DNA sequence: TACAGATTTTATGTTTAGATCTTTTATGCTTGCTTTTCAAA
DNA sequence: TTTGAAAAGCAAGCATAAAAGATCTAAACATAAAATCTGTA
């Protein structure tokens, strides 16, 4: 790259790739440690983007060269279709897992009460400690499905509330299997005792994203709490 | 507030599994080598719970304590007054 | 009776779990409940499930038999039956897939062996039960290279019979009978694989039973696939007297 | 008995259509056999190209990975979507054995056996492809000397999204030590269905930086821009197309049970549309008349049930308000060019304008219910063909015999039916289920299950089980119990015991117990203690 | 009678699937004191 | 418009269910030398 890029636009070649060498140092050492493979995976991500942007004017300039590129300097760069039921059913999960079962009539009831009788008043207080950050709680699959039912999306004949049928069920069942969510048994697992319980098991910055992809406002039911 | 680059958590990842590799944190409640072979052999055809929950939420303790790090690490060092509580 | 606004829907399910004091909780047992020997229970309970409401099933039953052309038409098509709904589905599968499907199949395709699983048996296995698929079907023995390194024999044998089976002609060798696919042994996972991959062979005719309210949760996308079931509600209530036996009724 | 074994084989007794007769028993048995043969030149002239159709499916496939994978480090290929059942196959090139090897998460319980299978099937391959050998990677150091021949290896992980995260790390850092030999070159093929951050905050970031030197993507699933299901869907438009039409509301629920599905819609979508194929000629008896040579078997229960149509009641109100046979024997020569309209307007759509990621299913819909325009109203392309591409809908005379439409609820109950909610109906609303026709005791008592579903749906948290078998004695009749317990002197043990002054209380337990086991086997209810069983807690709720 | 080859017997190694028991941690009921929202003055 | 009062909430205590895993064991899968059988020459 730098021999085709020298002639479309050795010592002071060897002063170039030093000082790019020592530019990548500074700018990952905080990263990388004292990791000469780490440094070395980076220098090699990062030359020919460097070398593209080297100019008649920023050859024999190495500030000049630095501006030109500084935004390989400043991020590392190591880095490299689901349904609706099965994305809602990950945002139920995690509402699942990192709730308590008891505030749940304070959040999501909203029916007209025939009957005389008081909701959930709520909690008092606020979490010293942010839940996510937690291992997640073991959940029932009816609460699962109940909050569910009360966050999916929507006269005398319709029934607007989606009920559970088969293909929830199925994809619950793909949702374990990728184990997106996950149980206390792994092998040999009981998928019809009611003594098996279940858990959400992705982190909050996939859930966040994936909660992104259906327009579903998940941070209204943290930020509230802690 | 009183400027240090704040690095963000999915580079602080890199810094988490070195520290992790150089014996610095330990899983826990972690046996770690076993004594003989058939020990060895029956955790080998077993998978713990630790290696099945994401990265972020797997529970570490201490190789060393914030006693020692308070001892051994230079006055003049600029993290210094975060080794105390 | 609860106390509470709501019944249905998620409504009755946040509503009915109520923090209940205890100081409202009556310390009831068993202890003051009837003293019942066994042959007393067996006897009052064959009675009541010989002659209570058993002209309304037998009206029913009536009805429901006229389902079976469409149940056959289904089987032809390349469809698994699963049967569901409250009471016991013993005695229409018996009689819909041995009086009715298999002289059926047997004088289109000018009788056919029926396998009979009990799922409501504890200890049914899926070594014993593919054994008796190799006496019957008489299979091809796997190859050295076809058994890779310590795999599954079963699984791997009936991926052979499914690659084998894609270019015989499509006539239904075996009706399998499948009672109470979701009992104790019978819900694991490597069993329904199993009859997956059996159901992807078209050759067999797959009609089962489900007891579980939560049965459709076993089965995943591929599963499903595989089974390709079309549901057929045949609720009842039914004695159940079999399947009951299985179970400790004393405690 | 048989009852108390756990397989038995039964050879039936024996002393040929599954079609039955139509018009309340007055069709004749040759249009049943016309019905039946018709049904079938439809059903194989619809499966035929849907097996092109999957034919091509994997054919393109293995060449866009053949194309991926000849095109120190490893080769990576993160196929997406992939639900794993490719054949991959691989090149037959001079002087290199190239061999595949294919890993589940059943046979990578550890790194171990992970080396010795891939070490198993390579000594296997590279044998039969031309002493005893370790099973570990000296063989693939030691490849050039045992065998003459360079080495390509090709690992399919298949189902990376169920193999433990830190053994295929491992593994990928133990392959990586085959890096310094001259001989080998490695390909990984990675098959995932989450996505790809999912598996990349489940590996080392060492292990990452790895993997990003040589790495592509490429989408498998079935709904990659739609063109396979818009051929099998255009197929069965090429099946039905001038004999029969799609409703609108039956192609809305294709959309809306494929957009339900993530790795297979496209064997859903086909299962629907045969259903509802083998629903029509079951159920229509007109489906005879599909052959236009079949017009002169028209009887009186024919024109009798022919008359009764929306589109001809429509038609003589307007023929009245101005001023049969032969009526309706003409009329059946109309083409009824949707689909072929549907079909130009497709070719159209990826002829010259490059517009491809379109669903055709979506655009049939808005062409059958009228609004095509809002549809094509999205891509701001195609502004200059608001009148060449405009269809306005003919609604035609007596097609509702000769239609397949979703509206009797026949595909949500056989496809998709409300599984538990049917459970719990059926146990709540029993005289639904169980026919109006012990005399005196079935028009009084309901069937203890039902009634004790009653009595358990309106309950808290735990129910006390000796209180809720009191709440079902006081639901149930002491004399008419006593009266019909007393009604076969056969047996004289029920005479004795129904002497005796504690009968009722003993009946109605031996009743309780036994349905309290049912819903116990069915899942309904739960004791939370596995001894005592004093209490219970309940399961689950209707209508969720 | 005998003998080359196929099958059995006895003997052991390899890998997976499941049971049992122990230890430490979540959980569920009890009891006493504090808030609080909706059925009557 | 108030009122208050029974429903809801919070925390300590403590017995107990359960998750995790250490240890092991049976069962499928696998190989092998010596003896025994067996079908002919």
């Amino acid at each position: 790259c730098l021999r085709k890029r020298i002639i479309e636009e050795d010592d002071q070649f060897q002063n170039v790739a030093a000082n790019f060498i020592h530019l990548i140092v500074q700018a990952f050492h905080s990263y990388t440690g004292n990791d000469i493979f780490a440094l070395n995976d980076l220098i090699d991500f990062k030359w020919p983007k460097y070398v593209s942007r080297i100019t008649k004017e920023n050859i024999f300039e190495p500030l000049a060269l630095y501006k030109s590129a500084i935004k390989l300097f400043l991020s590392t760069d190591d880095n490299l279709d689901l349904s609706i039921i099965s994305k809602y059913l990950l945002i139920a999960s995690y509402i699942c897992s990192y709730l308590e079962p008891r505030y749940d009539a304070s959040i999501f009831s909203r029916k007209t009460r025939i009957i005389q009788g008081r909701a959930a008043y709520g909690r008092r207080k606020k979490k010293e400690v942010n839940p996510r950050y937690l291992q997640p709680s073991l959940f029932a699959i009816e609460r699962l499905l109940a909050i569910f039912q009360a966050i999916f999306p929507i006269a005398l004949r319709e029934e607007s509330l989606m009920k559970a049928n088969i293909e929830v069920f199925q994809n619950l069942s793909e949702l374990h299997t990728l184990k997106l969510i996950a149980t206390t048994m792994n092998k040999n697992i009981d998928y019809l005792s009611p003594k098996v319980r279940w858990k959400v098991n992705v982190p909050w910055e996939i859930i966040k994203e994936i909660s992104e992809s259906v327009h579903f406002n998940i941070s209204d039911y943290f930020s509230d709490i802690h | 507030s009183r400027t240090i680059k704040l690095w963000l958590k999915k580079d602080v990842k890199n810094v988490w599994e070195n520290l992790v590799q150089l014996d610095f944190f330990t899983e826990k409640s972690a046996v770690g080598l076993r004594d003989n072979a058939t020990a060895a052999f029956y955790a080998s055809n077993y998978q713990f719970q630790g290696t099945m929950i994401p990265f972020d939420l797997r529970s570490y303790q201490m190789q060393i304590i914030l006693q020692e790090l308070r001892r051994i690490i230079p006055k003049s060092n600029m993290y210094y007054s975060w080794t105390q509580l | 009776k609860s106390a509470s606004s709501f019944l249905d829907t998620f409504e009755g399910y946040f509503d009915q779990r109520k923090i209940v004091r205890t100081n409202a909780k009556s310390r009831h047992t068993m202890s003051m409940a009837p003293d019942v020997t066994r042959e007393e229970f067996s006897l009052v309970s064959n009675f009541f499930n010989e002659n209570f409401q058993k002209r309304p099933r037998q009206k029913l039953f009536e009805i429901q038999k006229k389902m079976f052309p469409q149940y056959w038409f289904e089987l032809t098509q390349g469809f698994s039956l699963l049967f569901y709904g409250v009471g016991s589905k013993r005695n229409f599968l018996e009689e819909f897939a041995i009086d009715y499907l298999s002289p059926k199949i047997a004088y289109s395709q000018l009788s056919i062996p029926c396998l009979i699983l009990n799922g409501y048996n504890p200890s049914c296995n899926y070594r014993d039960v593919f054994k008796e698929i190799t006496d019957l079907l008489v299979p091809a023995e796997l190859t050295r290279s076809e058994t890779k390194y310590w795999g599954n024999h079963v699984i791997l044998q009936i991926q052979k019979m499914i690659d084998f089976y894609k270019n015989q002609p499509l006539d239904i060798k075996l009706i399998l009978v499948v009672h109470n696919l979701d009992g104790p042994s019978i819900r694991k996972n490597t069993f329904q694989t199993m009859l997956s991959f059996l159901s992807v062979i078209r050759q067999i005719a797959i009609v089962a039973s489900t007891d579980h309210i939560y049965a459709p949760l076993l089965w995943d996308n591929m599963k499903a696939q595989n089974y390709n079931f079309v549901f057929h509600d045949i609720s009842n209530f039914e004695p159940s007297t079999v399947e009951s036996t299985f179970q400790d009724v004393m405690k | 008995a048989d009852a108390q074994r756990s397989h038995y084989t039964v050879y039936p007794s024996l002393p040929h259509i599954p079609f039955v007769k139509l018009l309340s028993g007055k069709e004749s048995e040759v249009n049943v056999e016309k019905r039946w043969e018709l049904y079938h030149q439809l059903h194989s002239h619809f499966h035929d190209q849907v097996d092109h159709i999957i034919d091509n499916i994997e054919a393109d496939l293995k060449a866009e990975i053949s194309d991926l994978l000849y095109s120190r480090c490893f080769n990576t290929i993160f196929l997406l979507g992939s639900d794993s059942t490719t054949k991959i196959e691989l090149k037959d090139e001079s002087s290199r054995y190239n061999v595949l090897i294919e890993l589940t998460p059943k046979e990578s319980p550890n790194v171990r056996m992970m080396l010795r299978r891939s070490m198993y099937k390579l000594y296997s391959a590279a044998d039969a492809e031309e002493n005893d050998v370790s099973y570990d990677l000296s063989l693939v150091e030691n490849f050039k000397r045992l065998f003459g021949k360079d080495l390509a290896m090709v690992f399919n992980f298949k189902d990376v999204d169920s193999i433990n995260f830190n053994t295929l790390d491992n593994f990928i850092i133990l392959l990586k030590s085959a890096f310094k030999y001259d001989h080998v070159k490695i390909s990984l093929i990675f098959n995932i269905n989450t996505n790809l951050s999912n598996i990349e905050k489940n590996l080392r970031q060492s292990t990452i930086r790895l993997l990003k030197r040589n790495y592509h993507k490429l989408d498998v699933s079935s709904n990659k821009g739609f063109k396979y299901g818009n051929q099998i869907f255009q197929s069965f438009l090429d099946t039905v197309d001038g004999k029969l039409n799609l409703s609108d509301r039956f192609v809305e629920f294709i959309l809306s049970k494929m957009a339900n599905n993530t790795n297979h819609n496209l064997q859903l979508l086909t299962k629907m549309l045969d259903y509802s194929l083998m629903s029509y000629f079951f159920q229509n008896a007109f489906s005879v008349f599909i052959d236009p040579v079949n017009v002169d078997f028209l009887n009186d229960d024919y024109l009798k049930i022919l008359s009764r149509c929306p589109t001809f009641m429509f038609f003589v109100e307007g023929l009245i308000k101005q001023h049969l046979e032969e009526f309706f024997v003409e009329f059946l020569v109309r083409e009824n060019p949707i689909n072929g309209h549907a079909k130009f307007v497709a070719r159209f759509l990826e002829e010259e304008l490059n517009i491809t990621n379109f669903n055709l299913i979506e655009l049939y819909h808005n062409l059958l219910i009228g609004k095509l325009d809002s549809y094509l109203d999205r891509w701001s392309a195609c502004k200059e063909y608001k009148d060449r591409l405009h269809f306005e809908p003919i609604d035609t005379i007596f097609q509702e015999l000769f239609t397949l439409d979703n509206r009797s609820g026949l595909l949500t109950q056989s496809i998709f039916p409300s599984y538990k909610s049917n459970i719990e109906d059926n146990l709540l609303s029993w005289e639904q289920v169980l026919p109006s026709l012990s005399g005196d005791l079935d028009k009084i008592m309901a069937p203890v299950l039902g009634q004790l579903f009653k009595l358990y749906r309106e309950a808290n948290m735990t129910i006390n089980i000796y209180d809720f078998y009191i709440a079902f004695r006081e639901t149930l009749p002491k004399e008419e119990i006593l009266n019909f317990i007393r009604k076969d002197p056969s047996n004289t043990k029920l005479l004795e015991l129904a002497e005796t002054p504690d009968a009722f209380d003993k009946v109605a337990l031996i009743l309780f117990m036994q349905a309290i086991f049912a819903f116990e086997n069915m899942g309904l209810i739960k004791f939370q203690s596995t001894k005592s069983y004093d209490l219970v807690e309940k399961c689950v709720w209707r209508g969720i």
